[PDB]
């Protein structure tokens, strides 16, 4: 019913590990038209990361089985993969519709704009993971374009230690490495984001120092993995 | 797993083994 | 999709941790009317244990939250969600129980299979009992007890004391006594006897089963240890 009821229900669903419900609640909140609070935005992101993540995981497992085999068996694996892909696409399109119609329009502050543009990049990235052929070049570009706009704004409006800025760098670096298969650009972005953050350690805040340093370490972890 | 940004009793009955 | 396709698909679903798909496949196999192979029976059991297990887990969490508060409207939210979960859980149990009564138990031509499905009937009625209130409950508890009891009797007459399915039945039936009927004394006695009978006839272990036998024997002890502390 009311925004408060939905958010209470979403929080119950989260406790119950029932993310489809959680997503559905936060979709209704989003559709009421008003800008989401930080709490609500985190709830929305978590719900959908989990919902889509189950399909991503399934897809990798089935895809890996498909390639590792015969015939008829591969025909079964391939048809299941496609069933999962269709689910995954519907989920991504649901989020991306939400971003375009509600979340990005209503973003009053640079932080929020960066966050949703990052999220747009992510869901297009999830589509790209699963896209074949003629569709793909266009989905990849959509992802890059959303990340890139976010990156621009983040560099203009946000300190180099801001968790959301560092998060974007992490994900954008991952886009370069996994989707565009460009490790040098991936390393350079991650290294720069890290280096700029240690250079402005002065800027870490009460509210954020934990998230900042955590994501800084994730950047290093990826760099270490990638330069081995 | 993709290393992208992460997103921050029982009864004692017969365990159902998974195969 | 023929029986072989559905089983292949159920195995895919299991790999992908998509248990609702897994259940759907194995339900169709079951509905084709013929007695299930051990492989198929295990696939059915796993699918549904996972499907129902998600709801059981959710229900405990929400139920705990509900009673721990507070805002009479926040409680009313938790209560209504609990009810949504209970409805899902009941539908799943009724789905399995229907399958048992229409296909699995009628077609169980051998004692081992009969014990397996009767135990399963006990379990799904037990899952209903976990969640039932008031007038319904005494009747659901009885259905559970009656199914376990028929299984127990057959198992004691027709199966060696080390048979995994017999020991598994003892484990679950003991759990029924302890959690549903709140009779720890009866629960301990059953578990202890089943264990004791097994060590006494250790020479009955088979190549196919010795691992499962000794595992379940240890689960019985674990429960006894927990319960007598």
């Amino acid at each position: 019913m009311d925004k408060n009821e939905l958010v209470q229900k979403a929080k119950l669903a989260e406790q119950a590990e029932r993310y489809d419900d959680m997503a559905a609640c936060m979709k209704s909140v989003t559709e009421q038209g008003a800008e989401l609070s930080n709490e609500e935005r985190n709830l929305l992101s978590v719900a959908y990361k989990n919902v889509v993540g189950a399909r991503r995981s399934s897809w990798r497992v089935v895809s890996s089985i498909e390639q590792k085999t015969a015939e008829k068996k591969q025909q079964m694996a391939r048809e299941y993969r496609e069933k999962i892909e269709t689910e995954l696409r519907d989920i991504c399109n649901d989020v991306l519709s939400l971003l375009e119609k509600f979340l990005i329009p209503n973003a009053s502050q640079a932080e929020s704009k960066v966050f949703y543009l990052k999220m747009k990049g992510d869901y297009y990235r999830y589509l790209a993971e699963v896209a074949a052929g003629d569709d793909k070049k266009g989905i990849v570009d959509q992802s890059q374009q959303a990340y890139q706009e976010a990156f621009e704004i983040s560099k203009k409006e946000m300190q180099p230690t801001h968790p959301i800025r560092l998060g974007l760098a992490l994900n954008f670096s991952v886009f370069y490495y996994e989707i565009l298969n460009s490790p040098e650009k991936a390393c350079s972005l991650a290294k720069t984001a890290f280096d700029e953050a240690i250079a402005e350690l002065d800027t870490l805040s009460e509210e954020s120092y934990k998230d900042s340093t955590l994501i800084m370490q994730l950047l290093r972890d990826n760099l270490t993995l990638w330069t081995s | 797993r993709t290393p992208s940004l992460p997103t921050p009793s029982k009864c004692g009955s017969l365990g159902n083994i998974h195969h």
